[PDB]
RNA sequence: GACCAGGCCCGGGCGACUGUUUACCAAAAACACAGGUCUCCGCAAAGUCGUAAGACCAUGUAUGGGGGCUGACGCCUGCCC
RNA sequence: AGGGCCUAAGAUCAGGCCGAAAGGCGUAGUCGAUGGACAACAGGUGAAUAUUCCUGUACUACCCCUUGUUGGUCCCGAGGGACGGAGGAGGCUAGGUUAGCCGAAAGAUGGUUAUCGGUUCAAGGACGCAAGGUGAAGGGGUAGAGAAAAUGCCUCGAGCCAAUGUUCGAGUACCAGGCGCUACGGCGCUGAAGUAACCGAUGCCAUACUCCCAGGAAAAGCUCGAACGACCUUCAACAAAAGGGUACCUGUACCCGAAACCGACACAGGUAGGUAGGUAGAGAAUACCUAGGGGCGCGAG
RNA sequence: GUGAAACUAAGUGGAGGUCCGAACCGACUGAUGUUGAAGAAUCAGCGGAUGAGUUGUGGUUAGGGGUGAAAUGCCACUCGA
């Protein structure tokens, strides 16, 4: 009885905010260098 | 209202003639030119396409440190740059 | 020591140096405008050092 | 919350010229600004207290009011009050702690606060922690008030005043306890006079340890501190003041 | 077992204490300090900066704000106008 | 990465005030990142560039067309962006080690294979959350100047929030080792195994949790929304759908714990941030090493 | 253990201008250096090292001035102007 009116909205909202948090996890990992995973697999030095 | 800065009909100074350019003609299917320092990508693609009647997948440009803009002009898989450039005296 | 000493200069952005001594600064002030009068009068090739372009090659973004 | 706004003036010991006129400022902690309605000019609209909270910009606490029609304001917390208590501003209204009313209709001798000096402005007198005024008399156009300083002053009778003493009476029972506590409170060190050189301060110089040698105790700028009045002379308000302080 | 990795105790002066200071001869017993006391100021506040406008004080209002001296804490602080 | 977006400190300031001149104050605004807001990764190539060129697989913003609704758009009123320090526990991963699996193996000396190598894969799409945390997250109408916030009503397979993880991306590669080059450089063919266990971060969950007081930026993008006031309006504005089609300016070299910046020097000096391997150790100290880089521009006695 | 407070044993907890000690910031002692490797360094040790802490970027204050936890110290190897 219209019991998925949450799960219509909640699903797409979750998929939005997971994208957003993914992209923000990228943005902050660019600023302090240490991004493009070629570099990260290359380096492990001390 | 088109051009950032109006410049000319002219724009394109000359094609670069060297060993890198000849190889890039074969590999990338792309021409190489020296243009106006105040030349835009949009401006170059409108010029060269409208001049030779050929398509332009993309243009990519830089300013060599003296201050003269050189542009790589890439062409579609259809149009053949080797034979095109042959009839403008590069081969 | 670990603090270096009596190097009056450092490596500082040309932005800040152009906002302290650049053309657009000198040109605003009436007192400072008469400095350019003296500089053209003496006939110095470079009027005010420490000017930058907003454009490339010497851009300080 | 649209009442808690980060709109500081910044620096805040420095004038227009950019010189430190008000001395011994800086360091501090970053703080925000709570607007507080000292006017309390939302008239005949019945209000309800909800929370008592810390204002970093004061001695006394702030009180968050929700009005019946549905809008919110910050005010000064009165002494006895608690969460979920009730208030109202207007002309009639009872003399229950934390209500607002013009000085004419008020009882003789009541502990009050937030008093205007000029009608229209807002509320200037008795704003600190424990601030308390006691209406002594009334005379024609005027009401005769005794202030927290211990001074009796004629002010206009139509002017506003909020009933009750202002809360948080115990903030004299700090010890601070350390240099660092006053440093992060906004204040900064105060260098004595007699210590400095003659070029800097009047007491300055002197070989060995210096006695305050120049007949008087002086400011930095020549004007005898420690006994010497400074209430202009023939100021506009002169007539209205009745007494001194303690 | 190498490199690495507290010497400890008893008695006195000064300053309570962490702190700051003479870049390039002085780091302290010097300054600051919490605490104390006095004196000014009722808001168009005293004070400060400005020829002025006006700015700080304060978007603060006497449990607050300016200035003098003393310098935790304990017991004190006499005579002379 | 910056600019074509946004604002702080600060700057300049229309009208306005004040001043012999020069100018000073100051609102509306406008600039001003060190901050907010925004869309890409791997492999490949090459004398000198590569998240920029190549190959694959992605994503953001616009113009088509299928459904539509009648207005849009700005101003404007709200939500939100949105913020402290300290501490601690849990779940994870990056990274490490060991085993297994696969290939190779004489290293001239008592023994000895106990030896040596490899065991790799990003962004993004689709999909679920546990003795991880909590037990209103997310809605819908209604009164009263009231569309939001606020005083009373109900309803929730009683659940939510996330980093990791399962798949495709990736029957491709990448790949240790073998089989041929001909002179001072890499390059053609081939191509095995490609897993498990334990340790494990200062990395992520977390703008989470507890505690504390000294009480912790703004503005736009974003989402609502009812007004009033203007514009743009029936070859049109806002919503959704696959497939298309389209893609501005500047920086990019090289040094950057330095013989290239700053110290007059190819000067025993100073210089913001990022990545952090093994053995021993509490440890980013130390000692010896790996990857990587060097033997300090006078030598001989 | 009390009329209840008070008080006291064990757990939990993670305060502190707390302790020891790298980076970081300093500059106490010596040795070296003195036409230096350096117009304040090298070396060996030293203090703080979660705070009144350090520091990048971008700004503010101007010489009858500024700034100064105050030495007349600092304000571009210049400071009783």
């Amino acid at each position: 009885q219209l019991k998925l009116e949450q799960k219509i909205k909640m699903k797409m909202a979750k998929k939005i905010r997971l994208r957003r948090t993914g992209l923000c996890a990228k943005e902050s990992l660019r600023k302090r260098g240490a991004w493009p995973p070629s570099k990260m697999k290359k380096l492990k030095n001390v | 209202y088109p051009r950032r800065i109006l410049d000319v009909y002219q724009i394109l100074q000359s094609p670069i003639i060297t060993e890198a350019a000849i190889k890039n003609i074969a590999d990338e299917n792309s021409l190489l030119f020296t243009v106006d320092v105040r030349a835009d990508k949009k401006m170059i693609r409108e010029a060269i396409s409208n001049f030779f009647g050929v398509k332009v997948r993309k243009v990519n440009t830089l300013i060599r440190p003296d201050g003269t803009k050189k542009a790589y002009i890439m062409l579609n898989k259809e149009y053949n740059a080797s034979e095109l450039a042959k009839k403008i005296g590069i081969f | 020591g670990k603090a270096a000493l009596c190097l009056t200069k450092r490596s500082r952005s040309r932005k800040s140096l152009a906002r302290t001594h650049g053309f657009r600064l000198r040109m605003s002030t009436t007192s400072g405008r008469a400095l350019l009068k003296r500089r053209r009068a003496k006939g110095r090739k470079i009027l005010c050092t420490k000017t930058n372009p907003s454009s490339g090659k010497r851009a300080s973004p | 919350n649209n009442l808690i706004s980060g709109q500081r003036r910044c620096g805040k010991g420095r004038n227009a010229r950019g010189i430190i006129t008000a001395r011994h400022r800086g360091g501090g902690h970053k703080r925000l600004y709570r607007k507080i309605d000292f006017r309390r000019n939302e008239k005949d609209i019945y209000g309800k207290i909800v929370t008592i909270e810390y204002d970093p910009n004061r001695n006394a606490y702030i009180c968050l009011i929700h009005y019946g029609d549905g809008e919110k304001r910050y005010i000064l917390h009165p002494r006895g009050a608690i969460i979920g208590d009730t208030i109202v501003s207007g002309t009639e209204v009872p003399i229950k702690m934390g209500n607002a009313l013009p000085l004419t209709d008020m009882p003789l001798g009541t502990a009050i606060h937030n008093i205007e000096i000029t009608l229209g402005r807002g509320g200037q007198l008795a704003r600190a922690a424990g601030a308390v005024a006691k209406l002594i008399a009334k005379e024609g156009k005027s009401a005769t008030l005794k202030l927290p300083s211990g001074e009796v002053r004629l002010i206009s009778k139509n002017c506003s005043a909020t009933v009750g003493q202002v809360g948080n009476v115990g903030v004299n029972q700090k010890r601070l306890g350390r240099a660092g506590s006053k440093r992060w409170l906004g204040k900064r060190p105060v260098v004595r006079g007699v210590v400095m050189n003659p070029v800097d301060h009047p007491h300055g110089g002197g070989e060995g340890r210096a006695p305050i040698g120049r007949k008087s105790p002086t400011t930095p700028w020549g004007y005898p501190a420690l006994g010497r009045r400074s209430r202009k002379r023939n100021k506009y308000s002169d007539n209205f003041i009745i007494r001194r302080r303690s």
